[PDB]
Formats: structure tokens, sequence, C-alpha cells
């Protein structure tokens, strides 16, 4: 923690490092969740399946 | 012009300054 | 007693104001000084070039 009046860490646009307000408040990190997509390599239906 | 095999980057003095010079932004 | 008092007032206005990584309020600048303020505002930035 930093200030007792404003704790809720955020640095750029979404990082968010808090959570909203807990009783013992203080910032630690961000790990909700990330994840990426999918993509499907072939070699040709008449070639192989 | 042609690349030096000292540096590990296997790039030339005038390859090395062009790759140095150029650069939120990147944290989305 | 020897003492002494400030008076001020209010207005409304509209500002963007600068804070560090500590959260200390760091710059709080002024749109009603000049345009050239605005001009950095405007810009996004607090360093300008030719
Ligand atoms: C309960 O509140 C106290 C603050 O006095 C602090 O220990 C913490 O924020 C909360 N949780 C526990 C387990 O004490
Ligand atoms: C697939 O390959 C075979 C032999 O190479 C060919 O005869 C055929 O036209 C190709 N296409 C399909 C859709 O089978
Ligand atoms: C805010 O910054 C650090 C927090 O890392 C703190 O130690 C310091 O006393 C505060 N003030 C300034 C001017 O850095």
């Amino acid at each position: 923690k930093f200030l007792p009046f404003q704790q809720f860490g955020r640095d750029i646009a979404d990082t968010t490092d808090a959570v909203r307000d807990p009783q013992t408040l203080e910032i630690l990190d961000i790990t909700p969740c990330s994840f990426g997509g999918v993509s499907v390599i072939t070699p040709g239906t008449n070639t192989s399946n | 012009i042609l690349p030096d095999p000292s540096k590990p980057s296997k790039r030339s003095p005038i390859e090395d300054l062009l790759f140095n010079k150029v650069t939120l932004i990147c944290a989305q | 007693g020897a003492a002494a008092y400030y008076v001020g007032y209010l207005q409304p206005r509209t500002f963007l104001l600068k804070y560090n990584e500590n959260g200390t309020i760091t710059d709080a600048v002024d749109c009603a000084l000049d345009p050239l303020s605005e001009t950095k505002c405007t810009l996004k930035s607090f360093t300008v070039e030719k």
C-alpha cells in the first residue's frame, strides 16, 4: 500500500492491480485469466485426414 | 556493411545502429 | 492574540491533474493560464518538438 485514502492500483488503462476495496486493502498483481485463439494446420483432404 | 562475427546478433554495425535507434504502447 | 487568516473562493473549471507512482498529486495545470498549456493538454505529452 502507498497511502490510506487511495489504494486502487492501476497504471495504464486496464491492468488495475487491485481487486475492488478490501478492508485490508493493499495491492499485489493481476492474473484473472489470459488465453488466446487457435488455428488448424492441414495438408489437404485428398492428401490426408 | 557485412555482419561482424564478434557480435552474437550476427548483424553489421550499420544494421545494429538502425536496430537500436528504432524503438500502453505494447501492454494492452 | 496575534494571528492571521486567508480567504479564497471556488469556481467551476476543467483541468487535467498529474499523479506519480506513489499517488501524490504532482502537477495541477490551469486551462485559463494560456493556450500553450492546452497545446500539451491536447497533444497528451509534456515534450514538444519543432
Ligand atoms: C480483519 O480486519 C483486520 C483489521 O483490523 C485485519 O486483520 C484483516 O483486514 C481482516 N482479516 C483478518 C483475518 O484479521
Ligand atoms: C487429390 O489428389 C489426387 C491425386 O493426386 C487427384 O486425382 C485429385 O483430383 C485431387 N483432388 C481431390 C479432390 O481428390
Ligand atoms: C512515495 O514513493 C515511495 C514509495 O515507493 C516512498 O518511499 C516515498 O517516501 C514517497 N514520496 C516520494 C517523493 O517518493
